[PDB]
């Protein structure tokens, strides 16, 4: 696979099986996801009632960012009071699901896609702010730079979802710039990530893919706007990949795909580093075989009599 | 490869072909048994002095001989740590299949990355005037492989970056 | 250090060797080809990709792709493969023990230069490297110090006037018509006589046809009128298939694309008008010397009689009071290399390298502020 | 501090059962097969499990990395692990502890390769290797609250590729008594396919044989009496509906295979000449070779495991045969001596988690706090080298 | 199509069977919207199989060959050509043009010729050109139902024009200019 999936496959399959089934069964399984997020599935009250919980270390910051309302108008009346040890909880009963199959399938997909659904609140807020500044600047072109600066100052938003990762996003009259504070431990991971990040920068440059958002990466130094932001170390070992999303990159027909893509970026990079390790393994063995071919000299020709198959010559003559 | 490694390569060739005058010899401490004397090192009167060939501080060729067995360990260049990881993994794969090589050790001596071990029997049955040919051929081809594999790493990183980024 | 590497990674051909030598140790086409069939045979040493002379020899069952397009590298994988070939398979010298010299056409994107420098420094770990322009190399080779250089090659044609020790960057004219476009036009206009060339092997065959037969006339209208009475102008060529083909007015028509770019449907001045404009863009006090020193360089300028026709057109354009002289050494095919080697074998050049210790402390942008 | 939940891997010959510690069921139970070709590069165009099964004629060639319990090809195994982890299991290796399992009697080289792949390609926090059995003993006891652990018995783990009869006494596994028969569900599946072959049925696909076992086969007391009963009784002649790809209502008339297939376990001569000792006799030899004091515990508790022990009347027949043999020996001793005895009873035990007893035992074991201390930490691997797990411990004494 | 019909079991060697295969391609062949998914669907050969009646009365059946041979247009490597598909060639021809004239080239594609009458060729070409071309603008395909004779219709329209009569190549010009008048008169 080349592109990482955008939701939890186990939740999707479980929901599909339990919706299409006729005899439900009690289940209690806790499932982990990428980036430390953990999901818990249980049926404590009724065999036909399923409760799903979300765990995330940065969730209170999401609440500060205004994610409760987004979750509410995303998931309707399904909202349920959170369970112990978890952040967001949902309770679903199979007796009230829509009869039509496509509604059930889309509900299962939406529930399985809870990760980005809860993580996309800052992106939606940034898009709304970008629209506001766009219309305000269209009201008077001469009033752009000062409102742009005040938006870079006040609306500068940030989040820490991993302890070596950070998203810094802020809107403007025409763009929503985002900064990733990438850093890889596990030395060999950082070793391969250096090459991966270098090649990832070049990509955009090539005229072949100029339609993509502009990338900006420079290790050992952060951009001008985030040196004063708390949490950003003074370039200890952290890279900083910056994507500039213009108006065309979040057109009303392409917002969700862009959000999911920009969210999954880092996990894609990690998984593909591992895939590159496997690629080495296979090539390296594949032509150490050629070295063995080179060695197979220095063996005088000899003759084996039959050695027919799964046995020893199967005959005395 | 060559046109570049003439003196080091020829010195290794000459030393190896001089050090391969092996002989069948039993064990002087255990009866009705024969062991490679270079690996045990219990009877010093039959162990020729250890010999080292080098071209630069990062390339060495330790040549330890004996009456029946010869162990020959080398170091190959690792200019940057990318080549360090590549060399380590590749040479591990190389030694992992020593069963079909007959002149390899499953684990190199410390401070090295590979150790050949030519016991008498290999010279007894396998004609040995091309074992050294394989030795030198490998000593150059290995650097060739490391360079090629780092090129392939760069290429695959470029391909995955383009594939990820184009789908915005 | 004894000697320093130097590589002229041109669009069509690549020239490599040691500094101070007077002969290319290695010249092979800049071609990387992949197989396009199954291979029901057993063994044969199935090689995934053939590059250089091997690809040129086995083009029968391969599809060939040029990594460099119009002077800008577009397939960095193939470029790295070609550099690896030059380093290991033909010159067979360790990159880490030899400073290298590279060549890049003027006005190329800065991405090309930065990526090339970074690749040479990190993937090959060369001790030091330098990037130089073709026109400066041509002047170094010719022994001159003043004179506008016309460098027409496989990928791009550019003009860089240079006074005594100084270059005028504002008067540099770059034209994207070159040998590849000429070969494409020859393929297009060989169809009108029946012969059809499609695959990349046919493209190489047409390139050989242009090598052996194409030439530049003196007066286009008179030459066409002479070709109308097609008696003593046609020639013949032998394809590897054994079939003999006849060449006619298109023998000299396709070289005229340089002087009349409208033949391939591009709105631009010819290789003489661009030179005239480049000279006129310079200061008035140096035109009287730039006219007397017209330098021809590159593979494309090897057509018979191109120098005479270019001199005629430049003399017609320029005022008659000042004479026009054009020069083209018989070894101008490797003039860029000769200048590169002369520059690399200079004592005063030793402190103008870019060492690894200098590179890693400033990033890949150092090449922009040091090389040029 | 508070670590993440351990992950319970399982790589059987036919099925691989991933999951987590503390769960009540494996998250994924899918076949151990990977699809592979021969503008995505050929490095990544691979599918595993049910996706591989469905995508079989679309341009991929399936291959089973594990056969007879031992891994032959390593590219397939490593690609299987990476696909599982980063596609279905959805975990980051560096922040979790793994509990791998693999059949006993494996070469130390295989364990070394598994450890080095796990700590280099992935480099997880810790890796622990357990023997397919053990976990079976752990999952044997149902109401495991504080005390009611048998901790002494025999586990007959019969699976897809190879079956293992391993005795356990007071927790420790007696190596000298370990014996293994190289016949399992796959060999009898090939036998069923050959039986379909000889009768020239319209469809003879291997999946058809698997389903024929799934809803048809059962164990019988003896073969000649069962043949006579089949001749007399005419309602034992079923016709399984196949529907292979397009052959609608192509019913397959099953026959004597329904009792001829399971009999290989109690009569291994049919499968091949590589083994000739019937399973009850082999279990008797295993128990007799054990130390004298633990024979009562070995006979009293016998635990079935694996998916190939789900045959009806399998446990009944095994218990009957073992009880008959032990009675024969005891009575022979009695008439040799001339005194009565209380005898020894045999209780072959089957439980509600027969199919995935190994996984359930692993999940129950991983939850213990002391499990973390037993894992191979990454620092130990980077210090002592890649041969940290080569000393084979359960069967046989090193040096 | 003749070459790939052999693997099924039907042999068509000489010219008569060549015309027969041409008639088969007239009525059975079609262009699939996508190739890999349709090839996968061909395994469940339920809605893909079709029957044709030869002049000899022998009935033949055809499966994936219905869409395998029309795909050669988009994949010229099947018949052993190192060329690009029709969509790729059209995109390259558009790209070779001037910068500001690509609006109408993208927004106006004329589908002419007898071979362009396959069921679903227009949709596949539209999808492919949309994929290659930038997504900013729209791509349109103009496929008139009478495109089979479009060349003749246009020729009649041109000949009926009241300004074309001055451009005729009269015999008087040929009587003095030789046969080369057409080179510098027509185009
Ligand atoms: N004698 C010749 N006559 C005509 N064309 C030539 C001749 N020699 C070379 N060429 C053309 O010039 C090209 C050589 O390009 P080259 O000058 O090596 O490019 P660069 O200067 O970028 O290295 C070839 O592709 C060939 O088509
Ligand atoms: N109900 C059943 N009855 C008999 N055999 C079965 C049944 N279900 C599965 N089997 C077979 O027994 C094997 C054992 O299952 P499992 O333990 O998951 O495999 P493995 O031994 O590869 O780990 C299955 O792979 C299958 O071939
Ligand atoms: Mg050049
Ligand atoms: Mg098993």
């Amino acid at each position: 696979m080349l592109s990482l999936d955008y939701n939890n496959i186990f939740i999707y399959e479980l929901l599909t099986e339990r919706f299409s089934s006729e005899n439900p069964s009690s289940i209690d399984q806790v499932v982990t996801d990428f980036d430390g997020v953990t999901f818990h599935i249980s049926t404590p009250e009724e065999k036909t009632k399923i409760l799903i919980s979300l765990s995330m270390k940065c969730y209170p910051e999401l609440v500060n960012y205004g994610t409760l309302d987004l979750l509410k108008q995303i998931y309707g009346a399904y909202v349920h009071e959170p369970e112990m040890g978890y952040n967001f909880s949902i309770l679903i009963d199979l007796q009230q699901l829509p009869a039509t199959d496509e509604e059930k399938e889309q509900l299962a997909m939406s529930i399985s896609m809870l990760k980005r659904n809860v993580l996309a609140a800052p992106f939606h807020r940034a898009f709304t702010k970008q629209a506001e500044l766009a219309d305000l600047a269209r009201k008077d072109p001469e009033n752009a730079p000062m409102l742009d600066k005040q938006a870079t100052s006040q609306e500068l938003m940030a989040i820490h979802y991993r302890d070596e990762e950070t998203i810094v996003l802020w809107p403007e009259h025409d763009r929503v710039t985002v900064v990733f504070s990438t850093k890889f431990r596990e030395e060999t991971d950082r070793i391969f990530g250096k090459v991966f990040l270098q090649e990832f920068v070049d990509a955009r440059r090539r005229p072949a893919i100029q339609t993509a958002p502009q990338v900006l990466f420079s290790y050992r130094d952060p951009p001008l706007e985030i040196r004063d932001i708390q949490g950003i170390q003074k370039g200890d070992d952290f890279g900083f990949v910056t994507f500039v999303l213009f108006e065309r990159h979040f057109t009303p027909q392409n917002r969700e795909d862009c959000i999911s893509h920009i969210q999954v970026f880092r996990n894609t990079l990690h998984f593909h580093i591992k895939a590159s390790k496997a690629y080495m393994h296979q090539r390296m063995r594949k032509r150490v075989a050629d070295f063995q071919k080179v060695l197979n000299r220095a063996k005088p020709d000899v003759e084996l009599e039959r050695k027919t198959a799964t046995g020893r010559s199967f005959v005395r003559a | 490869m060559s046109n570049t490694l003439r003196p080091y390569l020829n010195a290794v060739r000459s030393t190896l072909t001089a050090s391969l005058a092996l002989e069948e010899f039993s064990s002087e401490i255990v009866e009705r048994q024969s062991q490679p004397e270079v690996e045990v090192g219990r009877s010093p009167e039959i162990l020729l002095k250890p010999l080292v060939v080098s071209r630069n501080e990062q390339e060495q060729c330790l040549i330890e001989s004996s009456v029946n067995s010869v162990r020959f360990s080398i170091r190959i260049k690792q200019v940057d740590e990318i080549e360090r990881i590549l060399v380590r993994k590749f040479m591990q794969f190389l030694m992992g299949r020593a069963e079909s090589f007959f002149i390899l050790r499953r684990k190199p001596v410390q401070g090295y990355d590979i150790s050949f071990l030519i016991t008498n029997y290999h010279t007894e049955e396998m004609l040995k005037h091309k074992l050294v040919d394989f030795i030198i051929e490998f000593m150059e081809e290995v650097d060739a492989e490391i360079s090629e594999m780092k090129l392939f790493l760069n290429g695959r990183a470029r391909l995955v970056a383009e594939t990820y980024l184009s789908c915005f | 250090e004894t000697t320093a590497l130097v590589c002229d990674n041109g669009s069509g051909l690549v020239k490599a060797g040691f500094a101070g030598d007077d002969a290319p140790r290695a010249v092979f086409p800049s071609i990387v080809g992949r197989p396009r069939h199954q291979g029901v045979m057993v063994g044969m040493g199935q090689k995934d990709s053939y590059v250089g002379d091997e690809a040129q020899s086995k083009r029968g069952i391969l599809t060939l792709k040029y990594p460099i397009e119009h002077g800008i590298i577009t397939n960095w994988d193939d470029m790295e493969k070609i550099w690896h070939h030059t380093f290991y398979n033909e010159l067979r010298v360790a990159p880490e023990e030899h400073p290298t010299l590279l060549t890049e056409a003027p006005l190329n994107p800065k991405a090309n230069r930065e990526k090339m420098t970074q690749i040479m420094f990190e993937t090959f770990n060369v001790p030091a490297m330098y990037v130089a322009i073709q026109a400066v190399l041509s002047l170094y080779a010719s022994g001159r110090t003043t004179g506008i250089v016309l460098d027409s090659g496989d990928g791009v044609t550019h003009n860089v006037p240079i006074y005594e020790g100084y270059a005028l960057p504002h008067a540099i004219m770059r034209l994207d018509l070159a040998g590849r476009d000429l070969t494409d036009y020859l393929m297009k206009i060989l169809t009108e006589r029946g012969y059809s060339f499609v695959t990349t092997a046919e493209r190489e065959i047409v390139r050989d046809i242009k090598e052996k037969l194409c030439y530049v006339a003196l007066d286009f209208e008179n030459e066409m009128a002479t070709a109308a009475s097609s008696s003593s102008l046609e020639k013949s060529y032998e394809l590897p298939d054994g079939q003999v083909i006849t060449i006619g007015n298109e023998r000299f028509r396709c070289p005229e694309t340089l002087f009349q770019p409208s033949f391939i449907g591009m709105e631009s001045a010819g290789i003489h008008e661009t030179t005239y404009n480049s000279i006129m863009k310079c200061d008035i006090d140096i035109r009287k010397d730039l006219y007397a020193n017209n330098v021809m360089s590159g593979g494309t300028t090897m057509y018979p009689g191109i120098a005479d026709r270019m001199q005629k057109e430049i003399t017609a354009l320029a005022p008659s009071t000042m004479k026009i002289k054009i020069i083209a050494p018989p070894e101008r095919k490797y003039s860029v290399w000769i200048g590169g080697s002369i520059l690399a074998s200079l004592s005063t050049f030793q402190q103008m390298w870019i060492t690894k210790q200098e590179y890693d402390e400033a990033g890949p942008s150092i090449v922009h502020r040091k090389c040029f | 501090a508070s670590f993440n939940v351990p992950i319970i891997m399982d790589n059987g010959t036919g099925y691989s059962k991933l999951g987590y510690a503390g769960n009540d069921a494996p998250s994924y139970v899918f076949p151990t097969v990977i699809a592979t070709r021969s503008r995505a590069t050929e490095d990544l165009d691979f599918f595993i499990g049910n996706d591989a099964l469905k995508k079989a004629s679309a341009g991929y060639s399936l291959d089973y990395p594990i056969r007879h319990g031992q891994i032959e090809n390593w590219d397939h195994m490593e690609r299987f692990w990476q696909q599982s982890l980063f596609k279905y299991l959805r975990c980051e290796p560096e922040d979790h502890y793994f509990l791998l399992t693999e059949p006993p009697l494996n070469p130390p080289e295989n364990r070394e390769n598994t450890a080095e792949i796990m700590f280099e390609s992935f480099n997880c926090a810790g890796l622990y290797i357990a023997v397919q059995a053990v976990l079976a003993l752990a999952a044997s006891w149902t109401s495991s609250k504080v005390t009611d652990r048998s901790l002494t018995g025999t586990v007959v783990d019969s699976g897809d590729g190879v079956t293992h009869i391993i005795p356990v006494a007071e927790g420790y596994v007696i190596g000298s008594s370990i014996k293994t028969m190289p016949l399992a569900g796959r060999d009898v599946t090939y036998f069923v396919q050959s039986l379909l072959r000889d009768r020239n049925e319209p469809d003879s696909s291997l999946k058809t044989a698997e389903r024929i076992k799934e809803e048809c086969c059962y164990v019988c007391p003896d073969i000649v009496k069962e043949f006579s009963r089949f001749d007399r009784e005419p309602d034992r002649y079923l016709k399984y509906a196949s529907e292979s790809i397009t052959g609608h209502s192509t019913t397959i008339d099953v026959g004597f295979e329904r009792f001829l297939a399971p009999e290989i376990f109690f009569n291994p001569e049919i499968a091949s000449s590589d083994f000739l000792t019937p399973l009850p006799e082999l279990v008797d030899n295993v128990v007799q070779s054990s130390p004298i004091d633990v024979r009562k515990g070995l006979y009293k508790n016998i635990v079935l495991s694996g998916g190939s022990t789900l045959f009806k009347n399998f446990g009944n027949r095994l218990q009957r045969d073992l009880k008959r043999i032990v009675d024969e020996r005891i009575h022979r001793s009695e008439m040799l001596s001339g005194a009565k005895s209380g005898g020894v009873d045999v209780n072959v035990i089957s439980h509600k988690r027969q199919r995935n007893a190994v996984w359930f035992g692993g999940s129950l074991l991983a939850q213990t706090p002391e499990f973390g201390s037993y894992c191979h930490t990454k620092a130990d691997y980077e210090e002592y080298g890649a041969s940290i797990a080569r000393r084979y411990q359960i069967f046989g004494n090193s040096l």
